[PDB]
């Protein structure tokens, strides 16, 4: 039924290339390197809107994590909270072509 | 959980012998079981027996002839000096003139008479008659 | 019987009396292993990998044809996880139940089953810490346990 | 000289005859030589059969057993044809290490491939080589004796239905233990 | 009973017994050689499948999993080997 997004990300985090945080996302997105961005639920709406605008300019995919930054940190295997993720190389994963 | 495969085997054998059956299936197998059955076979208490080789541990099928009264098991496997087999035999055998206690030694598994002849001792396993 | 219940069920796999076979397989241990590593790179466990190769790739089990076990192969190729799947999945289970408990304090059965799970974890951890595949302490702490399994 | 070359030891007349047979097979050549150049044997043991015939035991190093095992059919067919009055079979020289005693002692412990029972079982498995064994049973007879029944599969048993007694004698001569074969129906 | 050959039981009693409680345990399952009507590639398929197995091309369906025996898809060519 549902192959979890968390399980997908754990493959990207061990196989692929990611960056965390708004500043590094925006940097990579100015560079056009980013394919997907994942955005927490508790992120401020202005930040979310700003990212959406950068993404519709870069023709980049956007996933809305059904979860806040604390859970998203845990999902990507980190002891801190993270509000936005940028995927720049998926490795052995499938997230680009998946239902996302 | 099983603790003594030998105990399970000999309870099964005794129960079948009580019922008058002429064959038993025993699982799992072991070298010690084989040695026990070889002893009983040599002293005539059982017939042939066949070791099936599953790749797990084994089963055994024994062809029986009657004449058996009780096969039993001593758990714990006590430590036995050579002086005490007489006391044991008096305690857990019907008579002096028949029945055999089997024990495990560094010289090997054998009956208490053979252990007397070799002047050795070891550990007690069970009894047959 | 069952560890933490009265269950007496016995459903399991009946391996055949054979250490080869199929005759009909006829591919290679090596190409099979290539497939193995590929699906390992996909980040699957030996369990579902062997299930896959059963259902699809004509495979009985690599134990037969390779002369090795799956986890051995992954270790040899550097694909081994830090931990085993046993603890992995048990910890997922514990964590899920813990999250459920956070928002349902009153569910007693979840609480009960949780300590069952954690006792399983601790005993199994004693085993793996005995065989030294782990660091000697490692002390699963349910609080930090989330980002460990994740 | 691919004659004394291809064993890999000097003696003897039997193995040399065998090597020249190898050579005539290599001269076939095409689909034969291609896989027969790497395949060398070590020793031979000719022994009696209860009937009239004799029985050839061809010993092997066992990194070569694969190619030998790839064929088995044809090398045995041609050798049975040429060296007649015989039952040919291939075998692997497996080293048996003893179980260490308290006196006897050795490091590099003792893997289970090199133990005695495993070596004997595999020697048997190569004696049959086709027809994967599908059953072993061991009767312990009241005269303190033991005999092993080996239950074979019906597939490809036509090639070896006439070698059973010779195989029995072979296992008895090498291992010292009795043997019988069986086909389920 | 009280006398019988436990080594040579009947095939009927051994086929009706549980797989583990036979004299020698072993699988009652098997493998199938399968080609769908569309393509002509062969697929090796386990009888009791845990996955929705696909053939090499066309990405459609060969057999759908169930609790026990796999449910093969619509009419296809399937052997037992
Ligand atoms: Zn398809």
């Amino acid at each position: 039924s549902q192959e979890s997004i968390n399980q997908k990300l754990a493959l990207v985090i061990k196989s692929g290339k990611y960056t965390l945080g708004y500043k590094s996302t925006v940097k990579s997105l100015r560079q056009g390197k980013s394919k997907l961005i994942i955005i927490a639920a508790n992120t401020p709406v202005l930040r979310k809107s700003e990212l959406e605008y950068y993404a519709m300019l870069s023709k980049t995919k956007v996933y809305y994590f059904q979860g806040g930054n604390n859970e998203l940190g845990t999902a990507v295997g980190k002891l801190f909270r993270v509000g936005v993720v940028s995927i720049l190389e998926a490795g052995d994963s499938d997230i680009l072509t998946t239902l996302a | 959980t099983r603790s003594s495969v030998l105990a399970d085997a000999l309870n099964a054998i005794n129960n079948a012998e009580k019922t008058g059956k002429r064959q038993v299936l025993i699982r799992p197998s072991s070298k010690v079981i084989i040695k026990f059955l070889q002893v009983m076979q040599k002293h005539g208490y059982i017939g042939e027996f066949e070791y099936i080789d599953d790749h797990r541990s084994g089963k055994i099928v024994v062809q029986l002839n009657g004449r058996l009264n009780k096969c039993g098991v001593i758990s714990p496997r006590f430590n036995v000096k050579i002086g005490d087999i007489e006391k044991w035999t008096a305690n857990l055998l019907p008579a002096r003139q028949f029945g055999y206690v089997i024990l495990t030694t560094s010289a090997g598994i054998m009956d208490h008479e053979e252990a007397r002849r070799k002047h050795v001792s070891g550990k007690i396993l069970g009894f047959v008659y | 019987g069952r560890m933490h219940s009265a269950g007496k069920g016995i459903s399991s796999s009946a391996i055949p009396y054979s250490r080869n076979a199929p005759a009909w397989f006829k591919l290679s241990s090596e190409s099979v292993i290539e497939q193995i590593v590929k699906y390992a790179r996909k980040g699957l466990t030996p369990s579902q990998i062997g299930v896959l190769l059963r259902d699809a790739h004509g495979v009985t089990q690599a134990r037969v044809i390779t002369g090795n076990k799956i986890m051995r192969i992954l270790k040899s190729n550097g694909l081994a996880p830090e931990i085993p799947e046993d603890l992995y999945y048990l910890i997922k289970k514990a964590v899920s139940v813990r999250k459920h408990l956070e928002r349902n304090r009153k569910d007693k059965d979840a609480k009960f089953r949780l300590i069952l799970i954690e006792s399983r974890i601790h005993r199994l951890a004693r085993y793996y810490r005995t065989v030294a595949v782990l660091p000697p302490n490692w002390k699963y702490e349910s609080a930090t346990a989330s980002a460990l399994v994740n | 000289a691919p004659q004394a070359k291809i064993l890999s030891q000097a003696p003897t007349e039997l193995e040399l005859q065998v090597a020249q047979a190898f050579v005539e097979l290599e001269n076939s050549s095409p689909e034969l030589k291609a896989e027969l150049r790497p395949l060398q044997f070590k020793s031979i043991r000719e022994i009696d059969v209860a009937g009239g015939k004799k029985a050839l035991a061809i010993f092997v190093p066992v990194p070569s057993l694969a190619g030998f095992h790839k064929v088995q059919t044809k090398l045995t067919r041609e050798l049975e044809k040429k060296f007649q009055d015989r039952h040919v079979i291939f075998l692997a020289e497996r080293r048996i290490l003893p179980k260490p005693s308290r006196t006897s002692r050795q490091v590099q412990k003792r893997p289970r491939s090199r133990t005695l029972t495993a070596v004997h079982d595999k020697i048997l498995e190569d004696l049959v080589f086709p027809t994967e064994i599908v059953g072993k049973r061991v009767r312990y007879l009241v005269g303190g004796n033991k005999i092993q029944k080996v239950l074979l599969d019906s597939k490809d048993v036509q090639q070896i239905d006439y070698k059973l007694e010779s195989f029995q004698a072979v296992y008895n001569k090498l291992t010292g233990k009795q043997i019988v074969f069986e086909i389920p129906s | 009973v009280l006398v019988q050959d436990l080594l040579h039981p009947t095939a009927a009693s051994e086929a009706r017994k549980h797989k583990l409680k036979t004299l020698v345990q072993g699988p009652r399952s098997y493998f199938l050689d399968v080609k769908c009507p569309g393509c002509l590639n062969i697929t090796t398929v386990f009888s009791h499948a845990q996955t929705a197995v696909t053939c090499e091309s066309c990405s459609t369906i060969l057999c759908t999993p169930t609790g026990g025996k796999a449910k093969l898809s619509e009419g296809t060519s399937f052997r037992r080997k």
